[PDB]
């Protein structure tokens, strides 16, 4: 009755934007990425990579409420750089990072099978 | 409707306004087999 | 009967042993075997009532081993996300999906057509 | 919405599941919704929780959080500050810039403190001689709490410093800033500490109850010494050597001497247990912060449960001059009269279990009647003072308009804004 | 300003589980991938159950649910199949579901129990793992259990039955080099299998500068998806989700500009 | 408008003033509100 | 005149004045202050109190039966 | 009480303290020494009627 | 004391150990001091030994054979901490938790009090 | 009533192991020795078999409708 559907955790709600970029006026060069229908599996992926970038001054994520199933990411960078670029560039590194891992795993998986 | 005796477990047709008793036993307790209208079950 | 099922009651506090006596009765589980034939207003039966890992010798005489009223759980005593206070507990959603503590509920409705007038 | 005659209003948030959610900082409840706008406006202005005013799962972690040992890396700091609503947006400078940045727990908590509030408090484990010593300002154990310009410069927080009291960070902020700012202080503490708790973690296990063999021998030695001393007292009374005090009789005097020996043993052994626990020990962490439990509870778990008094006295002779059939007639020894020398961890003897049950039964009976009687007083007092109110002439009058007091509290000041202080022109 | 190269090696490969070590990887990536195995990995399991005749002692709800927990050997069929929501169907089709059936009847005096072997599936490849044997229920003489079931692709987070991981043993820094966990008495704690340390050394000396690396993975499968293939799907499944975020992210920037 | 009594659970995410309520209970409970031009559309859609 | 009550406005008076005004605003009542998009009626009345424009006049009944007419603007509010 | 088998066993062996002058004058709620081996000391309902209702010892 | 299920977490979110055993239930450590008993910790220790050794533990209240030290020694033989403490990896962040959680198969029972009713 | 399909903790199948578990008990094997043969290294799964009671046996005594 009151139990929410199990698929709402990942299913995208109709007429609801998955990603929303909101600028923060507290400090210049800061943006909030309120992603929806995601969990900590995605929040920590981008936060750690954003920290690796020297041009990032402050990057982090938090969940306002687990049942909400939406994650908020706050990124601040240098005046020359932009938080929007930080979020875009970081994702590309992850795709490359996993591509090497996936490709290398396929290289080593056959080696163990044959011996 | 078709009922089932609680002692012999045999089919016995009982109509409306009819005494509830098994012919083979005389038992005064009768059950209902099942409904032909099936329901949907989800493994949750 | 209710106090016997408690391991190490000596190690336990007296109010806690008394408190369990009330909780043990309120615990839901297989009460008898011929539950399907009978009709009861309230009857809670557990999906997987398994005998405990830590059982008392007197438990055999009570036959609680045959008809237990609970399911053992690998309990980790920790403060996770601060969602559990002194009177609270955190469960595992995946475990429940596998039948961790699920139980049935029976409610019997009775009615008779009588020629009162 | 408003629910539990003083009722606190709340702002409803819709959640998927069925059970109600309350940010306690169990029992079923029903929430009433004010239909009229006028009362809805009034409720949100005076009956809200901030104007009415921490869990035990946060106070224990708060004490660990503010410990000087705690150091936070850049990655960890980002998560903690994200949950901070009252954040200016600028990351504070690390305390230890090199070789790597490391923010201390206090630095993160400094932003949690709202505005600029100054107060001085002391930790529970604050030695008395420390203040008199030359290291009063530089606490050897960080047992002194000082806040300057809203920054926790030093000191480990606990219930004494952060918990509600005459002088505390929450209390000072309420008077200095108000209720709305104070609520954010509660929320920031709860949210930030919870996220950090996932990294540090709080637990409990057998290792906490298991003490070193050195203390076990001392506890048993003290128990043995107390048992021998009780026998000596019994022998003195048996031979008529014991002399009753002028203000008591022989039978009552003997019961007093034996009680002190057993009572002293529990306290002495219990005190040694408190010193036995190490800093890493989880049992010590709870009591040190003062969040949950008590030093007596640890004593009954590690050192000794203690005497099981019934009706204010030892176990009575239910049978003929013997507490239980196993004990000989007219036996006044420790075991016979209900002295429990075994801790909960060790396990109680069959005789001690029944005696423990007798003591626990009295508490349950007293608790059952205590609530019934205490609840009756609350209703009675409200009715006799329901109509008492302060009128516009700064006078306290009832419905009949009779002057109960010329000025409220004889001064004409509210009981919430008043703060405890000691004027120094009389001592 | 870019990511590293996650070198990975395999320790031992068997039917039940596969052990591999990933080096030069961030802690967040390794930790996320661990939960990607549990939830993100899609497998085929029974979700729609309809009973035509149930005379067993156990109830219809209990019997119908138990089928879902039975894993199905969907190695490559899961990949080609699609979720019921995104398909163009209002009723289950082979392209967005599979057919399952179980028609048994007990007439012998001896107790007869229906197991997963009697669970017939239209798809030859999509079959129960055991097909000893997963016993479903025990049937008495004169008791019959005829029902029809369907299985569909679903995420692990949606339900536990869609979780192919039978416990993931993820470990890092077994010797506690970076003191991420402090032991009050390190001597008492036992030595982990992956740790390389002497008997007389309780833990490795603390390193002032370092990062988590050399994550040890032991993915244990329930038999539905082979442990050597779950990792391949998980890595592709995690990143395909990551790319989807970028596609929506670009739209937001297009709106701001 | 008294509601149906239900058990209480903790939620540190919610503010101390805020209270969580299920959809079903809130559906039964109603709050009379006077419609105004500034919110005429809000009542029109609801 | 000759009013002996405290110049300040009590919390109870502030809550009722805003509540009554907010109810009136929701009933198509005129607003003295300029409207800058504040939809919620309570916000409209809240700024009215700040600007000292609320027409409501507080009649404080003394225990002796006398009453004093204190205007909201005259009373000193706390912001 | 058929909620649980243990509850059913406890109810059958349940005992009640005397009511009226006899119970009023005495302290049935308080646990006495005679209960050793005859009436379970730990088992007693919680509430106002605490100790009035007990259960027979197993043996 | 009965504890309401404060929150339900998926297997991924639960704190997994080195061997990959996410606890089914997490209870508040602050309950152990006063409204709980050491028997819970002892029962957890016995449950871990019972499950590991494949023998149902004895729960006799006054059996001198069963002791906390004896149970701890048995557990150490199966590659487990003598006190039952284990290193639990937080589900959200993979870094090791500083405190080593105490995890064991404790028996639990479901009470009739349910929110649905 | 009946043995669960899989471990509630991790998800390893335990229903199929119940049939072999009982068969090993009558084969003079120890209670813990049988668990090792079935391949239950984790204590969570060993719990599902060591301390499980099969109530369906007694229910099957009653005749059906
Ligand atoms: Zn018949
Ligand atoms: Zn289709
Ligand atoms: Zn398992």
């Amino acid at each position: 009755m009151n139990a929410p559907p199990a698929f709402e955790s990942f299913l995208l709600f109709e007429g609801e934007k998955k990603i929303t970029i909101n600028k923060d006026t507290k400090v210049p060069n800061a943006c909030l990425f309120t992603i929806n229908k995601e969990d900590h599996t995605l929040g920590n992926i981008i936060k750690s990579q954003l920290l690796k970038d020297p041009q990032v001054l402050f990057a982090g994520y938090k969940v306002p409420h687990p049942l909400e199933h939406k994650i908020i990411i706050r990124v601040q960078t240098t005046p020359d750089y932009s938080p929007q670029e930080a979020f875009t560039n970081a994702i590309t590194d992850l795709i490359s990072e996993l591509s090497l891992l996936e490709e290398r795993f396929r290289v080593a998986i056959k080696d163990k099978q044959e011996g | 409707m078709i009922y089932i005796c609680g002692e012999c477990h045999t089919e016995n047709e009982i109509k409306s306004r009819d005494p509830i008793r098994c012919r083979e036993c005389g038992y005064r307790i009768m059950y209902k087999k099942r409904t032909k209208r099936l329901v949907v079950f989800d493994a949750r | 009967v209710c106090a016997s099922i408690i391991p190490f009651p000596d190690h336990n506090q007296s109010p806690r042993n008394t408190y369990q006596s009330a909780m043990g009765k309120q615990a839901m589980g297989v009460y008898i075997t011929n539950f399907h034939v009978r009709m009861d207003t309230l009857a809670h039966v557990l999906y997987y009532p398994q005998k405990p890992l830590v059982t008392t010798r007197s438990m055999e005489y009570l036959r609680f081993r045959e008809l237990p009223a609970g399911i053992n759980s690998i309990v980790a005593i920790a403060s996770y996300t601060g969602y559990n206070q002194e009177d609270s507990v955190i469960m595992n959603r995946s475990a429940v999906d596998r039948g961790f503590f699920r139980s049935v509920f029976y409610r019997s409705y009775k009615e008779q057509e009588s020629k009162k007038g | 919405v408003i629910f539990n005659m003083s009722m606190m209003g709340h702002r409803v948030r819709i959640l998927p599941w069925s059970t109600f959610r309350l940010n306690l900082s169990g029992d079923e409840m029903n929430l009433h919704l004010p239909q009229s706008l006028e009362t809805r406006a009034e409720i949100q202005e005076l009956a809200m929780v901030p104007r009415m005013i921490i869990v035990q799962d946060t106070l224990t972690a708060v004490r660990k959080f503010t410990k000087r040992d705690v150091f936070l890396e850049r990655g960890e700091v980002m998560n903690l500050l994200m949950f901070l609503s009252t954040w200016d947006g600028k990351v504070p400078q690390p305390a230890i810039l090199k070789p790597r940045p490391l923010w201390t727990g206090k630095q993160i908590f400094s932003l949690i403190i709202p505005g600029h509030i100054n107060c001085i408090r002391t930790h529970s484990t604050h030695p008395d001689d420390e203040d008199s010593g030359p290291y009063k300002h530089i606490s050897p154990g960080d047992t002194k709490v000082v806040v300057e310009n809203g920054e926790l410069i030093m000191g480990i927080l606990c219930k004494k410093s952060l918990g509600t009291s005459a002088g505390s960070l929450v209390h000072i902020s309420y008077l200095e800033m108000g209720h709305d700012i104070t609520r954010l202080f509660y929320s920031n503490i709860q949210t930030v500490i919870n996220n950090w708790l996932l990294i540090e973690g709080h637990t409990i296990g057998i290792g906490d109850s298991i003490a070193d063999s050195k203390t076990y021998q001392d506890i048993q030695n003290t128990i043995k010494k107390a048992k021998q001393d009780v026998i000596e007292v019994i022998e003195k009374a048996h031979n008529n050597e014991l002399e009753p005090t002028p203000g008591n009789t022989l039978r009552q005097t003997f019961e007093n001497q034996v009680n002190r020996i057993l009572n002293d043993a529990r306290d002495k052994t219990g005190s040694s247990a408190q010193k036995s626990l190490s800093e890493y020990n989880n049992f010590k962490s709870m009591v040190v912060s003062g969040a949950k439990g008590s030093k007596i509870n640890i004593s009954q778990v590690i050192a000794v449960v203690g005497q099981q008094n019934v009706e204010g006295k030892r176990i009575p002779f239910g049978f003929k001059h013997r507490t239980l059939p196993h004990f000989i007639k007219d036996d006044y020894g420790p075991e016979s009269r209900g002295f429990v020398e075994n801790s909960y961890l060790a396990g109680l003897t069959p005789t001690e279990f029944f005696f423990h049950a007798m003591g626990g039964r009295e508490g349950l009976i007293d608790t059952a009647v205590k609530t019934a009687e205490t609840g009756y007083i609350q209703r009675r007092l409200i009715k006799s003072m329901e109509s008492v109110m302060v009128k516009y002439d700064a006078t306290v009058r009832n419905s009949i308009n009779q002057v109960v007091q010329l000025r409220y509290g004889e001064d004409g000041l509210a009981g919430e804004s008043v703060e405890f202080q000691n004027l120094a022109t009389l001592k | 300003p870019y990511a590293n190269q996650p070198t990975v090696r395999i320790t031992e490969l068997t039917d039940e589980n596969v052990k591999f070590i990933i080096e030069n990887t961030d802690l967040a990536v390794a930790n996320s991938i661990r939960r990607v195995f549990i939830a993100e990995v899609p497998i085929i399991a029974i979700d729609w159950v309809q009973i035509d005749a149930n005379s067993s002692v156990l109830h219809d709800e209990f019997i119908a649910h138990r089928l879902g927990l039975i894993p199905l050997t969907s190695d490559d069929i899961v990949d080609k199949l699609q979720y019921s929501r995104d398909c163009t169907c209002e009723e289950f089709c082979p392209e967005c579901s599979v057919e399952f059936t179980l028609d048994v009847r007990c007439n012998e005096d001896q107790t007869r129990h229906v197991t997963s072997r009697d669970l017939i599936s239209n798809s030859p490849r999509v079959i129960p793992v055991t097909s000893d044997d997963i016993l479903i229920v025990k049937l008495r003489k004169g008791q019959e259990l005829r029902l029809r079931a369907y299985a569909k692709k679903g995420f692990g987070k949606e339900h536990a039955k869609w979780n192919p991981t039978a416990g993931v043993a993820f470990e890092y820094d077994p010797d506690n080099a970076l003191r991420h966990t402090v032991y009050p008495k390190p001597e008492e704690w036992p030595k982990s299998e992956y740790s390389e340390l002497d008997e007389d050394e309780s833990q490795a000396p603390y390193d002032p500068n370092g990062k988590p690396e050399r994550f040890y993975y032991n993915v244990e499968s329930c038999g539905s998806l082979r442990p050597e293939t779950i990792v391949l799907s998980a890595l592709s499944g995690l990143k395909k989700k990551l790319s989807d975020l970028q596609t929506q992210l670009s739209h937001e920037i297009q709106s701001d500009v | 408008d008294f509601s149906a009594r239900t058990v209480i659970t903790p939620d540190p995410n919610l503010s101390i003033d805020q209270v969580g309520v299920p959809r079903s209970i809130a559906a039964n409970m109603t709050f009379a509100e006077i419609v105004t031009p500034f919110n005429i559309d809000r009542l029109q859609e609801l | 005149q000759k009013r002996i009550t405290t110049p300040y406005m009590t919390k109870y008076e502030r809550a009722r004045v805003l509540g009554t005004r907010a109810l009136q605003i929701a009933m198509c009542a005129p607003v003295m202050v300029e409207l800058e998009g504040e939809t919620d009626p309570l916000l409209i009345a809240m700024k009215e109190l700040k600007a000292r424009k609320i027409p409501i006049i507080i009649r404080r009944y003394l225990p002796d039966g006398s009453y004093e007419d204190w205007g909201v603007d005259e009373l000193i509010i706390s912001d | 009480n058929r909620l649980t088998f243990a509850s059913t066993l406890s109810h059958l062996r349940r005992l009640n303290s005397p009511i009226g002058r006899d119970g009023k004058l005495a302290k049935p709620r308080q646990l006495h020494n005679t209960l050793w081996g005859m009436v379970c000391p730990a088992e007693t309902p919680e509430g106002h009627a605490v100790g009035l209702v007990k259960n027979l010892a197993l043996m | 004391q009965k504890g309401t299920c404060g929150i339900q977490y998926r297997q991924e979110d639960m704190p997994f150990t080195c061997e990959g055993i996410t606890p089914d239930i997490i209870i508040n450590p602050h309950a152990i001091p006063s409204r709980m008993t050491i028997g819970h910790l002892i029962e957890c220790l016995q449950g871990k030994v019972s499950a590991n050794k494949g023998e149902i533990g004895d729960a006799t209240p006054f059996n001198d054979a069963v002791n906390v030290q004896k149970i701890s020694n048995l557990l150490s033989d199966y590659g487990y901490h003598l006190r039952g403490n284990e290193v639990l990896y937080n589900g959200f962040t993979g870094r090791k938790i500083t405190s080593q959680i105490f995890i064991g198969p404790t028996y639990y029972q479901r009470l009739k009090h349910m929110v649905d009713d | 009533m009946i043995i669960p399909v899989r471990c509630f903790t991790c998800g390893k199948i335990v229903g199929n192991k119940w049939e072999a578990y009982l068969g090993l008990l009558q084969a003079e094997y120890t209670e813990g020795d049988a668990l090792d043969a079935l391949g239950l290294k984790r204590y969570c799964c060993r719990r599902m078999l060591l301390a499980h009671v099969d109530l369906i046996e007694k229910l099957l005594n009653y005749a059906p409708l």
